[PDB]
């Protein structure tokens, strides 16, 4: 793939601004950051600030509260401005404002959504009367806020789609695995839920009550993308809102790791006398998994990344794709393996996986434009080789793909309609399309 | 009952021109709301003063902000939800600030941006009013101001800028993809053949196009382009072609540019200024009045001048411009300012009128040259010559092959691909749609944007 496309201080961006050097510099190395995420009150006095210090950043969360109150008070919200390289954008949720600065070359509309998901965290943690009577307010949130955020500069194509990704297990064999993880339902159970490696696996449900996606995605951001599941290694049972299933409900989340990549039980119950209930639910779920094998196919499954894109296409062009389902809203990939050289340290990886992230966020942008009704969209990056990429939105489905710049349109459009056969064909194993009872 | 996405206000404002807090009242140069350009259509207070100055304080607040976050760049865009607003730096020290409301659709008002030119192409209509306005007055704005005073600079900004906000229209309208590069609109033809062997293309006409700047004394330059088409030997003979406050057509554009002794860019603005002409003769700026003796002359030398900038291998010159009419083509004459003396105006535009009238017929047979799956609407734009040749057609007004909304969906389209790839001011962006419409945008010093129908 393109070395050295775009921007160029991606290095060192997720690297926190430290304390020790003057303020002049530490002003000049935060306003140096590719992306920021500051959360501030209607007063506009700072909240939360994703890479400097609230003294830092002060000044400037200080300038744009006197913009959005003059805004405010000419009855006209604003949206956000670009200047340039560099876009604001600007979310109202209740009290708060929400401002993502980029220099990613990145759309309102991911920013947005980024911005949501900051939101929907903090809606999760407090629930919205004490989020409107708070106007503290982010104890403990603030370490999974910022990881998420970094998440978000990485790449987070599950937040770019809206959706989540699946572990690519064998139909029969995720029908089992839901199969047991319902016969132990305990008759309390309220969402029940279990992921391997931030790849979801199965899902139980009740008759009437309907797991949304949003809800699936405030989970997931909270637990995997953030990776604030990492260190409480053990019986969990954190506090939660759940605002699609009630904006009001104070729910409960019971996480335990599967360690008797890593495999992760999520379990949600509306009592907070359950949690010593939902161990029984664990136990009785573990040695069922574990008299059968399944666990040890969900390890290695898991332990596997991705599956190679020469392996699901044989004698392909394409380096890497990103399909997704829109009516069973979850999405997949190939693995990153084929884009880097195979010796390789995490800046490497980590810079190519920016990279691509920005090509499919560009193009995500191309097709998900309001008034322009897109269907296919064709780029090619002259990297003085070259970068070819596609991005196919029917109504059924979503695709994103990269290849070497020395395809063309058709010699790679093939190469789609080939990935999407290969998807439709594993529909049933690549995503979830039910759930339990 | 949908309110139309009318603009809300325009501010010309040079900051450095209030320091002090008693001289931030003459930092807006200009102001203009929709309350004051009524007037001014239906023609073609300490508070609201107060919000004047806020807006523009904020907007200098925004910049100051932005500057440190962009390493050296302002706020082009704002994004509101009942304001798309946009402040663009025409030059050094002065800005324009316009806010343009979105669609109120109905007193809960639903607000919408269907229409609404993209503040792309709100910059380029912007910076284009503003390169007009310097072709009649001045070579900048702050030449303008250190040479007549901030009084002058006012009042002429003031009659320009309501008479153009009175006649813009900030909907999506005529051919905006010519618009949103800006540049030379080319005819269908393009341009008249200049080596011999081409005179079905011109030839002939080029040459004698070429003499006449030698022929004559005082003209530098001749501009002459096809806006319309020959004259209907019908009753009404006049078809008041001059006026109407349409668009200019898809194969409308200049035919012959000059031979050369004016920069690219003052050519771009004198062929923009032919194109308020067409669309706004007798109520362009500088009241083209046609003469009573002949009706060919309008604009006549016998004062009123233009400012351009000449070619290096030939600096302002303030030229003397010649509006000579014939029904399909409008050649715009270029005098030096001392040397073709009105007094002897009556006779030059005799001897005009004997080299310019041969030119009629040879010319619109010439002009008539023309140079794929169904339909193939390619738009040519080279970058070094300013030139643009587009096929794609206009949008219609409310037989055309196209409908009014399908050319407003793919006509935005259009120029949102070509923003997000920064074609303004390989590359292959290739976009299809669910209607059959097939963008090719490649980089080429061409910005090639072939669109295939269906």
């Amino acid at each position: 793939l393109g070395l050295g496309e775009g921007m160029e201080g991606f290095e060192r961006e997720l690297d926190n601004i430290p304390d020790t050097l003057p303020d002049d510099e530490r002003l000049a190395l935060w306003k140096g950051k590719l992306k920021h995420y500051l959360i501030l009150s209607s007063a506009g006095k700072p909240i939360w600030s994703r890479h400097g210090d609230l003294s830092l950043v002060n000044s400037t969360m200080g300038v744009v509260q006197t913009i959005i109150s003059f805004y405010e008070g000419a009855r006209n919200p604003l949206l956000g401005f670009t200047a340039g390289k560099v876009r604001f954008v600007i979310l109202i949720k209740g009290p708060l404002y929400f401002v993502a600065i980029s220099r990613l070359r990145e759309s309102d509309a991911q920013l947005r959504a980024q911005l949501e998901a900051l939101y929907m965290q903090i809606l999760s943690t407090l629930t919205l009367p004490i989020l409107t009577n708070i106007f503290g307010p982010l104890q403990g949130t603030e370490s999974l806020l910022a990881s998420l955020a970094d998440s978000f500069t990485k790449g987070s194509p599950s937040t770019l789609l809206s959706a989540l990704e699946c572990l690519r297990l064998r139909k029969s064999q995720r029908q089992a695995i839901t199969n047991i993880f319902l016969k132990s339902r305990c008759e309390e159970l309220l969402y029940g839920l279990l992921v391997a490696g931030g790849k979801l696996v199965s899902v139980i449900r009740p008759r009437k009550h309907s797991l949304h996606p949003s809800d699936l995605q405030l989970i997931f951001n909270m637990l995997f993308e953030s990776g604030g599941i990492k260190g409480n290694g053990g019986e969990n049972w954190i506090p939660l809102c759940l605002p699609a299933f009630n904006n009001t409900g104070y729910l409960y989340m019971y996480v335990s790791f599967l360690d008797d990549d890593l495999t992760a039980l999520i379990l949600i119950s509306p009592s907070r006398e359950a949690f010593y209930a939902l161990q029984s639910m664990r136990t009785r779920l573990v040695s069922q998994l574990l008299s059968t094998g399944y666990l040890s196919l969900i390890r290695s499954t898991a332990l596997s990344g991705r599956p190679s894109i020469t392996s699901i296409l044989p004698k392909t062009p394409l380096l890497h794709f990103l399909y997704k389902s829109r009516p069973n809203v979850q999405w997949c990939m190939s693995s990153l393996s084929s884009l880097t050289p195979p010796g390789a340290t995490a800046t490497e990886t980590l810079l190519a996986r920016r990279k691509l992230m920005s090509v499919y966020e560009e193009l995500h942008a191309a097709l998900h434009a309001r008034h322009a009704h897109l269907r296919v969209v064709y780029s090619t990056a002259d990297e003085k080789e070259g970068l070819a990429c596609l991005g196919w939105s029917t109504p059924a489905f979503e695709v994103y793909c990269v290849a070497p710049g020395c395809v063309g349109r058709a010699g790679m459009a093939r190469e789609v309609n080939r990935v999407v056969q290969w998807a439709r064909r594993e529909e049933e194993r690549l995503f979830i399309l039910g759930g339990g009872v | 009952g949908i309110i139309p996405a009318q603009l809300g206000f325009l501010a010309i404002y040079n900051p450095a021109l209030g320091t002090t807090d008693e001289t931030l009242e003459d930092q807006i140069v200009y102001y203009a709301t929709a309350s004051t350009l009524s007037q001014a259509r239906r023609r073609h207070s300490k508070e609201e003063r107060h919000e004047r100055l806020r807006q523009i304080g904020l907007a200098q607040g925004m910049v100051e902000f932005a500057k440190s976050f962009s390493d050296g760049e302002p706020v082009d865009t704002i994004d509101t939800e009942k304001a798309r607003v946009i402040l663009v730096e025409v030059e050094e020290g002065w800005w324009i600030l316009a806010s343009i409301d979105l669609t109120r659709l109905p007193p809960a008002y639903e607000y919408s941006s269907r229409e609404v030119k993209p503040p792309s192409l709100l910059r380029a209509d912007l910076l284009r009013a503003y390169d007009l306005f310097l072709l009649h007055h001045g070579s900048s704005l702050s030449s303008l101001l250190a040479s007549q005073g901030r009084a002058q600079l006012v009042a002429s900004l003031t009659r320009f800028w309501d008479h153009f906000l009175a006649t813009w229209n900030v909907l999506l309208h005529g051919n905006p993809a010519c618009d949103v590069f800006g540049g030379i609109k080319l005819a269908a033809s393009g341009e008249l053949g200049i080596g011999v062997g081409e005179e079905e293309r011109g030839s002939g006409e080029r040459e004698v196009l070429e003499g006449l700047v030698e022929r004559v004394e005082g003209l530098v330059d001749v501009v002459v382009g096809r806006y319309g088409g020959p004259p209907s030997e019908k009753g009404p003979e006049e078809e008041q072609w001059l006026g109407l406050g349409g668009e200019v057509g898809e194969e409308d554009g200049a035919v012959f540019l000059g031979v050369g002794a004016l920069d690219r860019k003052s050519l771009r603005g004198v062929v923009q200024w032919m194109e308020e002409v067409y669309v706004w003769g007798e109520n362009a700026f500088g009241k083209p009045r046609r003469d009573l003796s002949t009706g060919h002359f309008l604009l006549g030398l016998s004062p009123k001048a233009i400012f351009v900038e000449l070619k290096p291998s030939y600096h302002t010159a303030r030229l003397r411009p010649v509006i000579y009419v014939s029904q399909p083509f409008i050649y715009i004459l270029l005098f030096s300012e001392i040397t073709p003396s009105p007094s002897t105006w009556p006779t030059l535009a005799e001897s005009l009128h004997a080299q310019l009238s041969p030119l009629q017929k040879p010319l619109l047979h010439s002009t008539s040259y023309r140079p794929t799956q169904h339909q193939i609407f390619d738009l040519v734009y080279d970058t070094e010559t300013l030139t643009l040749q587009s096929t794609i057609p206009n949008i219609p007004d409310p037989q055309s092959i196209w409908t009014r909304v399908e050319a407003l969906q793919t006509h935005a389209q259009i120029l949102a691909i070509l923003s997000s790839g920064r074609a303004i001011p390989e590359g292959e962006r290739t976009c299809k749609t669910a209607r059959g419409w097939w963008i090719v945008w490649t980089r080429v010093g061409h910005l090639r944007s072939v669109s295939s129908s269906h």
